[PDB]
Formats: C-alpha cells, structure tokens, sequence
C-alpha cells in the first residue's frame, strides 16, 4: 500500500492483549476456516453454553524455550498447553464439554548474520508414538 | 408421567434436532428373522424296531 501497509507488519488484538510484528510472512488461516461459535443446526448438548469471551479469548504466553545447534524440536497440544491459563483453564476444568479455536503466534528473532529455519506445524489429532 | 423437557427446569440454547425414532417403530423393532425351532430328520433304512 502507498499509505505503507505491509504483509510483514501486523497487529493482532484479542481481549486486553495486542501483538505487533514487523517481520511477518503474512499469516495462515487453517483450511481457510476462521473460528466460529457452534451453530444451532450443528448443536448437540442442549444446556445454555457459557461464552467467557474476552476473559478467555486473549493472548497467553507460555514458557520460553531455547534453540541451539543441538535442538531436535518441540511439541505442544491444544487445549492442554493452555490448561492453566487464567479463566480459559478454569472454564475448561469446570465443564464436561468445551470447544475452541486459536490464534497461535510463534516468536523467534535473531539478526541479519544468523541463519536457520523453523518449520511450525499445526496438526489436527496429533497422535504421537510411544517409547515402548 | 410429567411431560417435561429440559427447558422446563434449566436454561437451554436453541438446537435444531436431526435425530429420529425411525429404527424403533414397531415394524423396525421386529423387522428381523428369529430362530423358532430346529427340526431333525434322517435318511436311514426303516427296520422293524426303528
């Protein structure tokens, strides 16, 4: 844009939280589907749902990990990784049922003299293999 | 029997119900062959005591 808007420079705001980035590579919407609330025609439990809205739909930052030459990779599961995150976690443990979409923002800056490439994958039903 | 539905005693949401009772119609409940007997016959020579 001639007003300066860039594919690389984004701002995301959810609830009381804002993320800025100046070196993005656009952003992905998985399978082209934006998150949505459950529609009446697809509904199943009949009780009134709770929708905590801004109290749970906000950015939670997890513990920072460290990338080195010996790193083989990292994994997390959702909603598990957020089970202890504020009122989202509370709502999760108080109810039998729950559904949620997510904005995932992975952060890793370095310098024009560093190099490396992280593949960041969101996998539906990411069943992992056991040690046995 | 008290004809209640969930919205009578709790807060409910709107749900568009798609389920049906098609398989529990009297016809559907009985629409199966069931074994009622086993008959035994043979093809042996008839002889004076059998």
């Amino acid at each position: 844009e001639a007003c300066g808007y860039s594919d690389r420079v984004l701002q995301l705001t959810l609830g009381n939280s804002t993320i800025t980035t100046q070196e993005a590579a656009n952003s992905v919407v998985a399978y082209g589907r934006w998150p949505e609330y459950l529609r009446d025609s697809e509904a199943n439990p009949v009780d009134q749902p709770t929708e905590p809205d801004v109290a749970a739909c906000r950015f939670y930052t997890l513990d920072t990990v460290s990338w080195t030459k010996e790193s083989r990779g990292w994994w997390w599961k959702l909603p598990d990784a957020l089970r202890d995150m504020g009122l989202f976690g509370q709502n999760m443990y108080y109810h039998y049922l729950g559904r949620s979409g997510y904005t995932v923002h992975v952060q890793c800056n370095a310098s024009k003299f560093h190099q490396g490439a992280l593949g960041v994958f969101a996998v539906p039903e990411m069943c992992l293999a056991g040690d046995s | 029997t008290n004809p209640l539905v969930p919205s009578d005693t709790v807060q409910t949401r709107h749900v568009v119900q798609h389920r049906s009772r098609s398989e529990s119609s009297i016809e559907s409940f009985f629409a199966r062959g069931a074994c009622v007997t086993i008959m035994t016959v043979d093809n042996s020579a008839s002889t004076t005591n059998k």
